[PDB]
């Protein structure tokens, strides 16, 4: 994994729950695949 | 600074060793990694997550 | 059955120096050229042509 | 259009021919004119229809 | 040391090694729906490297 420094209007902790969000989308969208 | 900006370490972006072009490998690492930082991130916060498998 | 990149590269390259080489007339292609025209099979052909147009004719 | 509803074979194309002529005949009545208009169009939704009632359910 | 002896197997290095100059680029797919069903899209050529 790669984490980059950025920079943002957000927190860290809405970043965490957008990426919970979206990686959660993502994993049953890979899983309905099969 | 008219708009406040934080400092927000990024999120982990998946990185392959040997990318295949093929979706086959791609998707078994792939949802392994995603099993994985979901672990971790909730680990990470005080949450729950539905649907790990 | 399977493509690569360097099935693609070597295939693609492939037709390219056949139609140059083709251009400065240094290659006779005659058994390619008459294996897809193939006189045999066109006589073959005009001669079913022919009798479906009869079969077609002759059934009013 | 209609034609593709006719396959047998894809579900999905099935579902988007469906969802595509139902969106087309939902605003009113004269687009089921136009819809039925054509013979062909209506002898293959005839014919089809009640068959896809029963698709797929054993 | 750990090291082996240079005279026990295995010793040869590429033995599984896959430049990826050969990777298998995705194509074309090439379905088939029945027999008589002509008025159908044979293809399916979404995320191909050629047509």
């Amino acid at each position: 994994a790669v984490f980059d420094l950025m920079t943002s209007p957000f927190t860290q902790e809405e970043v965490l729950i957008k990426e919970i969000d979206f990686l959660k989308n993502k994993l049953l969208d890979l899983q309905s695949l099969q | 600074s008219s708009t406040p900006l934080n400092w927000v370490q990024g999120p982990a972006i998946f990185h392959m060793l040997t990318s295949p072009y093929t979706q086959d490998e791609i998707i078994n690492h792939e949802m392994n990694f995603l099993k994985g930082r979901l672990l971790e991130l909730q680990e990470i916060t005080g949450k729950k997550i539905t649907g790990v498998n | 059955n399977n493509v690569t990149l360097k099935n693609l590269t070597a295939f693609q390259l492939l037709s390219q120096r056949e139609n140059i080489c083709e251009l400065l007339n240094l290659v006779e292609s005659t058994e390619r050229h008459n294996s897809i025209i193939n006189p045999e099979r066109q006589r073959m052909s005009l001669e079913e042509m022919k009798k479906m147009l009869d079969a077609l004719k002759n059934e009013r | 259009i209609v034609s593709f509803l006719l396959l047998e074979c894809d579900s999905e194309l099935i579902i988007a021919s469906l969802d595509f002529l139902y969106q087309y005949i939902l605003p009113g009545s004269q687009r089921i004119t136009e819809l039925f208009k054509s013979k062909e169009c209506s002898l293959i939704l005839e014919a089809t229809l009640p068959n896809l009632l029963s698709y797929n359910i054993a | 040391s750990n090291i082996p002896d240079p005279t026990l197997p295995p010793t040869e290095m590429m033995t599984r090694f896959l430049h990826p100059n050969w990777y298998a680029l995705p194509t074309t797919v090439w379905l088939k729906y029945g027999n008589y069903n002509s008025w159908a899209p044979s293809f399916n050529e979404n995320g191909t490297v050629v047509d």
